[PDB]
RNA sequence: AAGGCGGCCCCCUGGACGAAGACUGACGCUCAGGUGCGAAAGCGUGGGGAGCAAACAGGAUUAGAUACCCUGGUAGUCCACGCCGUAAACGAUGUCGACUUGGAGGUUGUGCCCUUGAGGCGUGGCUUCCGGAGCUAACGCGUUAAGUCGACCGCCUGGGGA
């Protein structure tokens, strides 16, 4: 249902320096947050969201 | 049959050599009861981080519907090809026919 | 604790 | 000699000594300094007060290019974090840029053994 | 184990109709063509010992249908291990 | 199953669980020998080599420093191919089934419902912390039992020698 290609989505669901945020902070469901943390490894290699806030 | 979601990007200096690798591999698919699901081009597209020194990297998107005898060679000539810098493959749960946001917000 | 081990080998006496 | 009016500020934080050096947008370096040459030695070596000198005297080498708006990149755990930086407004400049640049390997190599005391 | 073509015509081979899926006999066909399918496979992955316990269990499950057959009706048994190319 | 298992993607492949029915008809449980898996170190052959790091080199420490601490550093850590089969290999609880008040949750499904919101009501699989009766030497366990019972197997008989 979740895809990683709504990348506003993923803007919401990361820090400044791309560091992904869990589930305490944002109160989402566990199914997702499995689901949220592999479609964002997946924009990782696609050079959709930056890694770190070094570069 | 297995449905797949092929994304590869095309280095940007040769960004006028996409159609002519879109309907040479749509052939080879095809031929071979090859289904095809969305074709979308996007043009060129910032880079979240550099890759291989450049910026403006141009981006296409495929679903391709086949068996597993273009999974073999497909991945094979995108590696021999230097045009293509990173490819990636999916395997998805459906023939899905829906399009990107990138083209519906552009 | 079980008979039917006691079956194979008895209870041995030192 | 040379117009620049770009400044980045390199400057390390590690548990032993604080180095302050000042370079440009392109790498070119312009000017170091170390706490170990300011007079502070061993255990007067890692205290934040030897931060707020080492950063006035990196500061006064590289006025000769006319440096306005530099950037500060810090890099470390280290302690003397905030006395460097006052250093450098106490010293007549327009602080513009802060950001941590402090490496976070991604579990790349094994870490040394512990120091049992 | 198999496709749904591969399941479904192997359960009309040794059945008596659609229906006929549960008993003994097709759940032996099961087991046999699956060994029959894994035998490429762990040539070229011995170390892969954990699949192998899959493999093993699939055996150990097919001995304990054929004990069931050969203390019931050996004229059923005589037919399926030589239609199978079994007892080696 | 356990030791264990963590970038992403493809290929091959294993089990577990839920819903609706259909189907075979006790086909089952258990396990001596036997069989296979099995942390890390180490061993054999051939590669590989960053970082870490036995032995060892050097400097402090000290009565001496062999260790601690620091600067280096081989074997090893990496891969293929074998062998070795030992751990505080621990949930310090062998496997299977049946019942016996319950809560706070987590995870994973499914069924129904002004869908009137990711909700309401149930209902299975997995898992943790409390706790009644009961049990236990206490500690604690307590519907996942160390409660009440059955099926089978392993093992112990003062400490040391060992
Ligand atoms: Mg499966
Ligand atoms: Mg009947
Ligand atoms: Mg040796
Ligand atoms: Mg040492
Ligand atoms: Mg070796
Ligand atoms: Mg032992
Ligand atoms: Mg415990
Ligand atoms: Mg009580
Ligand atoms: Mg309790
Ligand atoms: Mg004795």
């Amino acid at each position: 249902e979740i895809d990683y290609k709504d990348i506003a989505t993923l803007k919401n669901y990361i820090t400044e320096s791309g560091k992904i945020v869990p589930s305490r902070i944002t109160g989402t469901r566990a199914k997702y947050q499995r689901q949220l943390a592999r479609a964002i490894k997946r924009a990782r290699y696609l050079s959709l969201l930056p890694y770190t806030d070094r570069h | 049959m297995r449905h797949y979601e092929i994304v590869f990007m095309v280095h940007p200096d040769q960004s006028e050599q996409v159609p002519g690798m879109i309907e040479r591999y749509t052939a080879a698919i095809t031929g071979a009861e090859g289904k095809i699901h969305r074709l979308e081009d996007w043009g060129r597209r910032q880079l979240a981080y550099p890759i291989n020194k450049l910026h403006k990297a141009h981006y296409v998107l495929m679903n391709v519907e086949a068996p597993q005898e273009v999974i073999d060679e497909l991945e094979t000539t995108f590696r021999f090809n230097d045009a293509v810098i990173r490819s990636m493959v999916m395997r998805t749960k459906h023939a899905v026919t829906e399009a990107s946001p990138m083209v519906k917000a552009k | 604790a079980t008979v039917n081990q006691l079956v194979r080998k008895p209870r041995a006496r030192k | 000699r040379k117009q620049v009016s770009d400044g980045v500020a390199h400057i390390h934080a590690s548990f032993n000594n604080t180095i302050v050096t000042i370079t440009d947008r392109q790498g070119n370096a312009l000017g170091w300094a170390t706490a170990g040459g300011s007079g502070f030695r061993g255990s007067r070596k890692s205290t934040p007060f030897a931060a707020q000198v080492a950063a006035e005297r990196c500061a006064d080498a590289v006025k000769e290019y006319g440096i306005k708006n530099l950037e500060v990149m810090v890099k470390g755990p280290g302690p003397g974090r905030e006395s460097t930086i006052r250093a450098l407004n106490a010293a007549g400049f327009r602080i513009t840029n802060i950001t941590d640049v402090t490496p976070i390997p991604h579990n790349g190599c094994r870490p040394p053994k512990k120091r049992r005391v | 184990s198999l496709s749904t073509e591969a399941t479904a015509k192997i359960v009309s081979e040794f059945g008596r109709d659609a229906n006929d899926t549960g008993s003994t006999e097709v759940q032996v066909a099961l087991l046999t063509a699956q060994i029959n399918h894994l035998q490429g496979h762990f040539a070229e992955h011995k170390k892969d010992h954990h699949s192998r316990r899959g493999l093993l269990r699939m055996v150990s499950q097919r001995r304990k249908l054929l004990d069931y057959l050969k203390r019931k009706d050996v004229a059923r048994y005589t037919q399926l291990i030589e239609r199978l190319g079994l007892r080696r």
